[PDB]
RNA sequence: AUUGUAUAACUAGUGGGCACAUGAUUGUAAGAAUGAUGUGCAAAAAGGGAUGAACCUUAUGAAACAUUAAAUAUUCUAAA
RNA sequence: UGUAUUAUUGUAUAAAAUGGAAGAAGAUUACUACUUUUAUGAGAUGUUUCUAAUAUUUAGGUAGCUGUGCAAUUUGUUUGUAUUGAAGUAUAUAUGUGAGUAUAUAUAGAAGAAACAAAUGAGCCGAUCUUG
């Protein structure tokens, strides 16, 4: 008799709060959406919230 | 009512001092079993001042040590060892 | 001295009454914690004994402080009829209370019965 | 498991307790997990270590006594004891064997009056 | 509470005599010691002189006068022992040494005052019965102290010669 | 342990009677039993030293054993004093050796205890070096001691010297007699 | 009277972190630094020496930065500046800064006295 | 038994070591020279071995109270 | 009662360079051998308060790597002080874990401070360091 462990994956898990950027409309951006991430059940916008805070060469440009 | 006793030193190690605990020696006690009694009671000790008035500084009898009847006591300021083998009394009232 | 203890207060104190010069007492309130007991007892009843809080005074730790000694209560000397008829009883008990307590030296306090 | 004290003899004493003795331990010093976080070891907290099995502390006690299918995750949820210096100290050293005069290695029934004290 | 005491040291050992003294000092009382030419010292004569010669040799060799000096008197020679165990260099141990003293045989004031013993360091219950032993002034006479007669003389005769209720009752009740 | 110092009368070697035997398999199911008295301390250092003993004369090692059961003998005593006899095989630092002794108490876990005093004179080593054949209690005629032979005889007085202090105190008076 | 100011007593020390050698000489100044030798017995920390500043010694949140009277100070300019400390009456004291004249100081002590505000500064 | 595991990018110091326990080679022998396994000092506090880099108990912020280990209980020196 | 061995144990064999080392005084019940109790005694281990990125889990550290902060000179913008007395210097008091800061009294006589950003000839106990 086992329980197997809820795994919570580490591209939903946010570490950084402050952008690095100098600019105050990124930041305006960035505290709406994890806002409203903490209260979602949604996975995918958790993933958003992640990804605006990385750096620039971590989102690379898309054709 | 007062019962005299002797200061006769700190709580030693055989190099380090712990300066908050003293050790009394009352008078006619021989034992552990008889020493503790004596534990709760208030004792004074008389201490100058620096216009020569009398001063006086309280403190409780904590617990026993050793196997004649050594008494552990803790005071309010501690006392200032260069009063070793003076006289301090043990009152008759306890304090808990 | 030795002081018969008549009651307790609610106060933390205790009401406690002293021999004078000629059969005379008094009142007073110390702590629970300043006293000493013996095994000596005389019955006096509780319900002739009356309290009132503000006749009698009190006594701190510090010898200098100067009491007051307030005008005796008729109710008092009543109950002195029935304190002082009681020392008369036992044989030699107004020697025993004007003596005073000493601790005897080459003994243990904590040994004997008192 | 008895083939790994032999091993590890030099750092371990150990034994066989009884069942109220094993009751003293767990009521006085007890720390669950749940979530990967020390817990208070209330009725609340053992309802979502176990997920609604076992909803009391005395059901603990009854499955490592009675060595039952659910060994494994009461005796993992729980940390390890934290106990006192024992009162009265070490009889004769710490380094030698039980046998040799010490106090390592296996005492088999008598391991009941070292924990009492350490307790 | 300190008391003053004067203490008999005839019958004692020499060594174990002045380890419980060591410590009454310590403690703030006063203490004199009477007759120190009559206490004991175990074994044979001939090891305790051979202890003693050893004492005799270490000098300075530099300077002479600034080296060990040797005492022979008995009461100056038992005040080297009971500095071995007090620590006599600070200040806590220049106050107890000003409350000691001792003396040849029994002078004249202390004829009257009483004596005490030590129940832990006397011969008959300290050690086994039946050994050889010496006293401590017959050593000193061959080392050169010049008067061991007289105070045998003296001490010894010392040591020879001392060898209405009921109306008060009811009227103060 | 009112007058002395150490219990005398109830030393803390005990006699123990054990049993065991080997674990059942396949092969060899039933095992035959045996059984023996050793005088240890508690039953898990009698344990350790009866396995011993069993490694010796049978090729039985202790990992494979399983123990029965392990009671305590206990004598009611009534108070005579008995004449013993011990014989014992002692551990030294070139060999082995064996020897006899006759000693004088009131029962045979105290007349063990009068052979460690004596040992620890006379061979000078730990007391887990004995081993005790067997102890048993000596009738008349067969007492091999002078020793015990002069003790035995009947109305025996001789007196005692005197040399104990009667108070525990740190300084009396001069010509109080300490009798 | 404010129950701050018993609290304020409980955490204080009396270790002052001087200088090692700094009574030897007159070169070394009793400000404190840290020795970075080879032998260095402060270094390692053995009994006897002196102590070394560590983060446990620090004070708490509540306690930290307080006078003895149980208020926090700020330092004024103007006789017009007590504006933003007016509603904060209780909590914070106002003091003038030591450029100030004669003439000015006068102004300020009878604006802090119609709003309420306690000035340590006097004289 | 372990809530993570796996993968990349950039860059510093070091390359004269010594000691204890177990077991060896040369040498009459060495606080001598040279290898093998484990742990230390270097870079590690307090308590004990009178004193000592490596021996014996022993994991680390500022303090107070009780229980022990190593070692000790005539006196210096706390404790029959 | 004595001759043979075995076990335990004592003495002789045993000699050096200034006055000596069981740590010392001294000890024959303070030496040696074997057991049980009592007590003293460490950032050890328990109980309570507080500080460090709801720490009931972590916290030593040479060579070395990274983060948060204090001191000095000059530049753009904003706010303010001063002949009823600015900068400097000398003594105290409070405050900060610490680099440090703020105020009070005496002396002296003409200019100096704070916030958001910028540029560096930007912080000494040592070099048989340089000048007085
Ligand atoms: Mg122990
Ligand atoms: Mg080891
Ligand atoms: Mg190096
Ligand atoms: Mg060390
Ligand atoms: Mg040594
Ligand atoms: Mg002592
Ligand atoms: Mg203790
Ligand atoms: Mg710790
Ligand atoms: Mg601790
Ligand atoms: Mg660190
Ligand atoms: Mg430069
Ligand atoms: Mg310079
Ligand atoms: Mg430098
Ligand atoms: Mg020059």
């Amino acid at each position: 008799i086992t329980f197997a462990k809820k795994i919570i994956p580490k591209s939903t898990v946010i570490k950084r709060k402050t952008v690095k950027s100098p600019n105050p409309l990124l930041q305006s951006l960035a505290d709406f959406y994890i806002k409203v991430a903490k209260n979602c059940s949604n996975d995918d916008i958790k993933r958003i919230a992640k990804r605006l805070t990385m750096s620039n060469k971590d989102r690379p440009v898309v054709r | 009512m007062f019962i005299p006793g002797i200061f006769v030193s700190h709580r030693r190690a055989l190099r380090r001092i712990r300066h908050t605990q003293a050790l009394i020696k009352i008078n006619n006690v021989v034992n552990k079993e008889q020493a503790k009694n004596y534990i709760g009671h208030v004792v004074v000790s008389k201490r100058l001042n620096d216009d020569k008035t009398p001063r006086d500084v309280e403190g409780v009898v904590i617990g026993v040590h050793g196997n004649k009847g050594l008494v552990r006591v803790k005071f309010e300021r501690n006392m200032p060892a260069k009063s070793v083998t003076n006289v301090v009394e043990v009152r008759l009232v306890k304090k808990e | 001295k030795r002081v018969f203890y008549l009651k307790g207060l609610d106060k933390n104190l205790v009401l406690c009454a002293v021999l004078k010069d000629g059969n005379n007492v008094s009142f007073f309130k110390i702590d629970e914690s300043y006293l000493l007991a013996t095994s000596t007892k005389i019955n006096i009843n509780v319900n002739e004994i009356h309290i009132s809080e503000d006749e009698v005074p009190l006594i701190t730790k510090d010898k200098s402080i100067e009491i007051m000694d307030i005008e005796n209560s008729e109710k008092m000397t009543k109950i002195e009829k029935s304190i002082m008829d009681e020392v008369r009883k036992v044989d030699y008990l107004k020697t025993y209370l004007n003596t005073p307590f000493e601790i005897d030296s080459s003994v243990e306090f904590y040994s004997q019965k008192y | 498991m008895k083939r790994m004290l032999q091993l590890a003899k030099d750092y371990i004493s150990y034994g066989s307790i009884s069942y109220e003795l094993l009751r003293k331990l767990v009521y006085k010093h007890g720390v669950i997990k749940v979530n990967d976080k020390h817990r208070k070891l209330n009725n609340e907290n053992i309802e979502d270590a176990f997920r609604g099995e076992l909803k009391c502390i005395e059901e603990i006690i009854h499955n490592i006594y009675f060595g039952t299918e659910y060994f494994k995750v009461c005796a993992n949820t729980l940390i390890p004891f934290r106990l006192k210096s024992p009162q009265g100290g070490f009889k004769g050293k710490k380094s030698k064997g039980f046998t040799e005069g010490g106090n390592l290695g296996n005492h088999y029934d008598l391991i009941g009056e070292l924990v009492e004290r350490m307790l | 509470m300190h008391k003053h005491i004067v203490v008999d040291a005839s019958n004692h050992v020499a060594g174990k005599l002045a380890s419980k003294i060591a410590k009454f000092l310590l403690e703030g009382h006063k203490v004199t010691v009477l007759c120190t030419e009559r206490s004991i010292l175990t074994g044979p004569l001939d090891r305790s002189i051979l202890k003693f010669k050893s004492f005799m040799n270490k000098r300075c060799r530099v300077n002479p006068r600034k080296g060990p000096f040797h005492h022979v008197l008995p009461s100056m020679r038992f005040k080297r022992i009971i500095r071995g165990m007090i620590p006599y260099k600070f200040h806590k141990g220049k106050e107890a040494l000003k409350n000691l003293e001792c003396h040849e045989g029994i002078p004249s004031e202390f004829i009257n005052s009483e004596r005490v013993m030590f129940p832990e360091c006397l011969l008959k219950y300290c050690n086994k019965p039946g050994k050889k032993y010496c006293l401590l002034g017959e050593l000193l006479v061959k080392f050169g102290w010049k008067h061991s007669k007289i105070v045998k003389e003296l001490t010894d005769s010392i040591l020879e010669k001392e060898k209405e209720l009921e109306k008060r009752l009811l009227s103060l009740k | 342990m009112d007058f002395a110092k150490r219990n005398y009368t109830v030393p803390p070697f005990k006699e123990y009677k054990l049993s065991a035997c080997l674990t059942p398999t396949s092969k060899n199911p039933q095992p035959q039993i045996y059984e023996s008295t050793i005088y240890a301390q508690n039953h898990v250092f009698a344990r350790s030293k009866f396995f011993k003993l069993l490694n010796d004369k049978y090729k039985l090692k202790p990992s494979k054993l399983v123990l029965l059961g392990a009671e305590e003998i206990k004598e009611q005593v009534t108070g005579e004093v008995k004449n013993y006899g011990i014989s014992f095989v002692f551990r030294c630092k070139k060999g082995l050796q064996n020897s006899y002794r006759e000693f004088r108490a009131i029962s045979r876990v105290s007349a063990l205890d009068f052979l460690f005093r004596e040992a620890a004179i006379r061979i000078r080593c730990k007391r887990n070096d004995i081993f005790v054949i067997d102890i048993k209690e000596l009738e008349d005629e067969e007492i091999k001691t002078g020793k015990v032979a002069e003790f035995n005889q009947p109305d025996l007085k001789f007196p005692v010297f005197g040399k104990y202090a009667n108070t525990r105190d740190l300084y009396v008076p001069v010509n109080t007699n300490l009798s | 009277p404010n129950p701050l100011i018993a609290i304020k007593e409980e955490f204080r020390k009396k270790i002052k972190f001087v200088r090692h050698h700094s009574d030897r000489y007159n070169r070394v100044k009793p400000s404190w630094r840290k020795p970075r030798g080879i032998d260095s017995n402060v270094r390692k920390g053995l009994h006897g020496q002196r102590k070394m500043p560590k983060i446990g010694y620090k004070k708490p949140d509540v306690v930290r930065y307080l006078l003895p009277n149980g208020l926090r100070k700020f330092i004024i300019h103007n006789a017009d500046d007590l504006e933003p400390l007016i509603c904060l009456n209780r909590t914070y004291c106002a003091e003038i800064a030591h450029s100030v004249g004669a003439k000015k100081r006068i102004a300020i002590v009878n604006r802090a006295k119609e709003l309420g505000i306690h000035v340590t500064n006097e004289k």
